[PDB]
Formats: structure tokens, C-alpha cells, sequence
């Protein structure tokens, strides 16, 4: 179990950690989150009471170092930082626990929700999408754009998602024009799986990261990346059976965790109807189909 | 973006562009079998690729052989049209290649776009106009050459004949679509109109009779009247 202390809470903010979140009052003595499971990635995130725009937060992994949160007044936001002085850090953590000013990562032992949400997510892949290699954790917010978005401006703040385009030379072998746009197996299996991702788990991890960024920051380009990666699979006639049964689980838990009021901006009607009812894979997403109908019948 | 009555006069500026019409690509007859089930027989069809500014037509004949052993033919028709339009674009010198291709039918966009990946700077556009180029097979010489073909073949025509010698593109195109709109709504009548007077002939290298300027006015008036008469009949107005 790892801890992420907070130097202070100067401003009123709703803090999130993974799928949990708490209201913290202006200069409430709050000094961090404890009992955080080692072994997956996590994300701590923030929404100021004054600016309900720009949610923002930090992806991280306690195995990679000791991290804490300190409010910066020049920049006006909560910043993640690494303490390199091991002893100095355990010293602060132990004191604040004794003073009991920290909240406990509140995991019901039955709940695999975060693990399901994050099964394939690895920090090392995240830092290739949020290039900022002087930190071991990765910053993201509502307004950050993706690389594909930037082609169609500032590249330090780019989400460097893998670029998928159904109408590109990459996806379409000359001479198999009609074949490959109706059946994307080539693009998925050779170009993307074997070529760029190497294995299905990196693919899934990016898929799942993109979904969480959309969910937690309403990052619109992330929502786009998430749908394209679902779309590519559903639009492939030939997919490894294990990937299909893993995708069905992945989407079940993404659909299950979504806040109910946000189904309208976060779910692309066309892709979903294509995946569940039109595509090759209409029949291979049985749990995802059941949860969608019984929870969001309208969108279909 | 889309092509409509706002941006109608872009058709006649000096930007090379082509219309593509796919309606006559896959043509069938429908007939009963001996067992009484329905079955279709295909006939020769054609891609209708037309430079509205100049009248150059690139009539790409589609031979029924193309379909041999193929399923989902109506879908394949769009992919072939796009395949053949691309090859036509490649066969043309760069300075003759179009800057825009306008498809008469929205279903043609993705196939054409996909087949034109190699030409990113050529824009593929839908249109909201209701153009009558499906009536291209009511033009006798055009339907003949389509019907008589034994193998895939391209035939080049000027669909304005020699009109540009005396009128502008805009007007040429308005005549062309007026005539085809009449051919579409009541073919028999429109053809009666055009051929009634046996002393006005069709030059061997032309498609329409050699009407004088005066006669073209009478014809256009009669084609107009035809078209309003058939609309009244269609809707009882």
C-alpha cells in the first residue's frame, strides 16, 4: 500500500483518485490519499470549485518513485512532484497518518473495477503518449489535443496516440482497395497489431487509456481515439478469438463505469451501432451488447 | 463542400473538374425462371464521366463479363466505377488531371476517395443538385455503342457537339441537362420532339441534330413544355 501526500489544500477542489472522488474545502487541513494499491497504474485528478472547466490530473505508479501533490500559486493548480529523499518522504507520510489527515483509497475487496479498467495499461506506454520525460508521472487535462487533431498546434502538450485512418495508404493496400476498406483485417492484424503495437495488450492498453482520459477529463480527442480503436476491431472480419473475448470484457466495464448523464457526448452512435449490430463482430460482444441495451437503450 | 445552386457557376470556371455518374454501371433485366423464381440478367453499362466546361465525355463501357462470379454486384458497381475513374485520372497528363471530381450519388464518395488516395489534392465532392445524367442511355448513339460492345472499352465523345462554337459552357450545360431531364421524364415524347423533322439530321460525329439557332429555341421551348406537362400529370396539379 502506497501513499500520495499533499503539502496543503489552499483552494476548494473536488479531488479524484481512480474512480473515487472527494470534496475538499478551501484550506481544509487535507494531507493526502493512503492505502493505494501497488501493482496498477493510478490517476489523481482535480476540478476546482470555481472553474468547473478544465479537469486535470496525473497518471502514475507508486513503484516508480515517491510522489506528492503541492498547490502552485503562480500557475494556480495542484502539481504532482517526486521526492527523491526516501527518508524525508516516509517521514512526512508517517506524521500525517498519525495526525490522520489522509483519506483511504476506498476499495471494496469484491471490486475488480479499476483492474478491469486498467488491465492493459502500463506507465511506460503512457509516457510515450504524454512525452515529458523529466517526470515519471504524466499530466493530462480537458483541453489537450492529439497528434491527429494537430495535423487536421503546440507539440509539447500533445496526446501522441497511435494514428488510425480508414482512408489512408497505410490502411489500404493498392489493388485491394474495396477488400481492405470493407474488411480491415489487414490494417488491424499486420499493420497495427504485428507492425506498430507488437501485441494485442499494448493495443488494448492504449485503447483503455484513451477511454479513461475521455471519462475523467472529457478529453474529446481521447474519446475519438477510443472509438477508432473499437471501430477498427469491429470492422475486421478476422480477429483472434481471445482478443474478441477480451474486448467484450473491456467494453463492458467501460460502459458500466461511465456516468449515466454523459452517454450523449461520450458514445459515438454510429460506431456502437456498427459494432453491435452491423459489423462482423455483431455477435461477439455479448456482454457489451447486453449492458448497452439495458442501460442506454435510447442511443440505439 | 457539396455542390448546389449557390455554387453552380463554379462548374464553368477554368478549374478542371469532372462529374461522375454511376447509375448506368450495373444494369439488369428482371425475369422469371422456369421454376417461377425471379432472376436477373445483366446488360452492358457505362460510367458517365463528363467535363462540364468543355463537353468532353469519357464513356467507360462496362461489359457484363466484369460481373462474372461476383456477389454484391450493386456494391461492387461503386468500387469498379471508382476503380475506373482513378485509372482514367492516372492515364491523363498531369496538367489535364482534374482538381475536383463531383459524384452524382453520395454512395460513390468513399469508394472514389479510397481509390484516389494517390491524388490527395484532387477533391471528391457530393452534390445536392438532381442532375439527369441517368438519361444518358436515351441518347441513341450512346446507347448503341454501349449495347454493341464485346469487351471493356472507352469511347470519347463531346456531349455538346459543336455548340460551344456559338454559346458558352453555362448555356451548353443548361441545354444538355434540359434535354436529358426531358428524356428522363417522358422519353418517347422528348425523342419525338428531337427527331420529328427528317430534314434536320445528326452529323456522324455528333449526338444531337444540327439545329439552327432559331430551331434550338423552339426545341428548348418544347422540352420545357414537355417537362411541365408531365409534372402536372405526376401530381395532378
Amino acid at each position: 500500500m502506497n501513499t500520495v501526500p499533499f503539502t496543503s489544500a489552499p483552494i476548494e477542489v473536488t479531488i479524484g483518485i481512480d474512480q473515487y472522488s472527494f470534496n475538499v474545502k478551501e484550506n481544509q487541513p487535507f494531507h493526502g490519499i493512503k492505502d493505494i494499491p501497488i501493482g496498477h497504474v493510478h490517476v489523481i485528478h482535480f476540478q476546482h470549485a470555481d472553474n468547473s472547466s478544465m479537469r486535470y490530473g496525473y497518471w502514475f505508479d507508486c513503484r516508480m518513485g515517491n510522489f506528492y501533490i503541492q498547490y502552485d500559486p503562480k500557475d494556480g493548480l495542484y502539481k504532482m512532484m517526486e521526492e527523491r529523499d526516501g527518508a524525508k518522504f516516509e517521514n512526512i507520510v508517517h506524521n500525517f497518518k498519525e495526525r490522520q489527515m489522509m483519506v483511504s483509497y476506498p476499495k471494496i475487496d469484491e471490486d475488480d473495477t479499476w483492474y478491469n479498467l486498467t488491465e492493459f495499461v502500463q506507465m511506460d506506454k503512457i509516457r510515450k503518449i504524454v512525452r515529458k520525460d523529466e517526470n515519471q508521472f504524466s499530466y493530462v487535462d480537458s483541453s489537450m489535443t492529439t497528434v491527429q487533431e494537430n495535423e487536421l498546434s503546440d507539440p509539447a502538450h500533445s496526446l501522441n496516440y497511435t494514428v488510425i485512418n480508414f482512408k489512408s495508404r497505410e490502411a489500404i493496400r493498392p489493388g485491394h482497395e474495396m477488400e481492405d476498406f470493407l474488411d480491415k483485417s489487414y490494417y488491424l492484424n499486420t499493420v497495427m497489431l504485428q507492425g506498430i503495437f507488437k501485441n494485442s495488450s499494448n493495443y488494448f492498453g492504449e485503447l483503455q487509456f484513451a477511454f479513461l482520459n475521455a471519462m475523467f477529463f472529457g478529453n474529446y480527442g481521447s474519446s475519438l481515439q477510443w472509438h477508432a480503436m473499437i471501430e477498427l476491431i469491429c470492422s475486421s472480419a478476422t480477429v483472434p478469438k481471445h482478443m474478441l473475448d477480451k474486448l467484450d470484457e473491456i467494453l463492458y466495464y467501460q460502459i458500466k463505469t461511465l456516468p449515466e448523464q454523459y452517454s450523449d457526448i461520450l458514445l459515438n452512435e454510429r460506431v456502437w451501432n456498427i459494432c453491435l449490430y452491423s459489423s462482423f463482430q455483431k455477435n461477439s460482444l455479448h456482454n457489451t451488447e447486453k449492458i448497452m441495451e439495458n442501460k442506454y437503450p435510447e442511443l440505439l | 463542400g457539396a455542390m448546389n445552386s449557390s455554387n453552380y457557376a463554379e462548374l464553368f470556371n477554368n478549374d478542371i473538374k469532372l462529374f461522375v455518374d454511376d447509375t448506368n454501371v450495373y444494369r439488369v433485366t428482371v425475369h422469371k425462371t422456369f421454376e417461377g423464381n425471379v432472376a436477373t440478367k445483366a446488360i452492358n453499362g457505362c460510367i458517365f464521366t463528363l467535363n462540364p466546361k468543355t463537353g468532353h465525355l469519357f464513356l467507360k463501357i462496362i461489359h457484363t463479363s466484369v460481373w462474372a462470379g461476383q456477389k454484391r454486384l450493386s456494391q461492387l458497381a461503386k468500387w469498379k466505377t471508382a476503380e475506373e475513374v482513378s485509372a482514367l485520372v492516372r492515364s491523363l497528363p498531369k496538367e489535364e488531371q482534374p482538381k475536383q471530381i463531383i459524384v452524382t450519388r453520395k454512395a460513390m464518395l468513399d469508394p472514389l476517395e479510397v481509390h484516389m488516395l494517390d491524388f490527395p489534392n484532387i477533391a471528391i465532392r457530393p452534390t445536392e443538385l438532381r442532375l439527369p445524367f441517368s438519361a444518358a442511355m436515351s441518347i441513341d448513339k450512346l446507347s448503341d455503342v454501349v449495347m454493341k460492345a464485346t469487351e471493356p472499352q472507352m469511347v470519347l465523345f463531346n456531349i455538346y457537339d459543336d455548340w460551344l462554337d456559338r454559346i458558352s459552357s453555362y448555356t451548353a450545360f443548361s441545354r444538355l441537362t434540359l434535354l436529358l431531364r426531358a428524356l428522363k421524364t417522358n422519353e418517347e415524347s422528348a425523342k419525338m420532339i428531337l427527331l420529328s423533322d427528317p430534314t434536320i439530321t445528326i452529323k456522324s460525329y455528333h449526338l444531337w441534330p444540327s439545329f439552327t439557332d432559331e430551331q434550338w429555341i423552339t426545341i428548348e421551348s418544347q422540352m420545357r413544355d414537355l417537362i411541365l406537362t408531365e409534372y402536372g400529370r405526376k401530381y395532378n396539379v
